[PDB]
């Protein structure tokens, strides 16, 4: 409801930081 | 009794139910009852 | 043995954090292994690279 909101948000910040994880690639960190 | 609200339910459920072992006893025409790995896997939700 | 409950204590009772750990752990591991292959290579071959050519600048 409200869990499925935030639980939509946690893996919505995965894509962002998972396609921010296959193309531009600052790699020392 | 009335000191058990919706947040108390989830905390006791995470201690006793979530990702825990179970025990089963069955009898009869039980060839279509699922097996132990089916039951053990469904003590958590790989969706949330 | 106390690191084994503590590492499951924090991260995966959840299923989107978990997908962070397998994607972001695929990177630190891919850079930890690309670094070690790229230093075992230039240690087996000393004096054989392109910058080890004594007459490099001077053709004329």
């Amino acid at each position: 409801i409200q869990p499925t909101d935030v639980k939509a948000a946690a893996m919505w910040g995965v894509a962002a930081a998972t396609g921010g994880l296959y193309l531009i690639q600052p790699w020392g960190w | 009794i009335d000191a058990v609200d919706a947040s108390t339910i989830k905390r006791v459920a995470n201690r006793f139910i979530y990702d825990k072992d179970i025990a089963i006893a069955a009898m009869g025409p039980i060839q279509r009852l699922p097996d132990y790995n089916w039951f053990r896997r469904r003590t958590y939700w790989n969706r949330y | 043995g106390g690191i084994f409950e503590a590492l499951y204590k924090v991260l995966m009772r959840r299923n989107s954090v978990y997908v962070t750990f397998v994607i972001a752990g695929a990177f630190v591991g891919e850079r930890a292994v690309d670094y070690g292959v790229h230093k075992l290579w230039e240690h087996n071959n000393v004096g054989k690279r392109y910058e080890d050519i004594s007459v490099l600048g001077q053709r004329q």
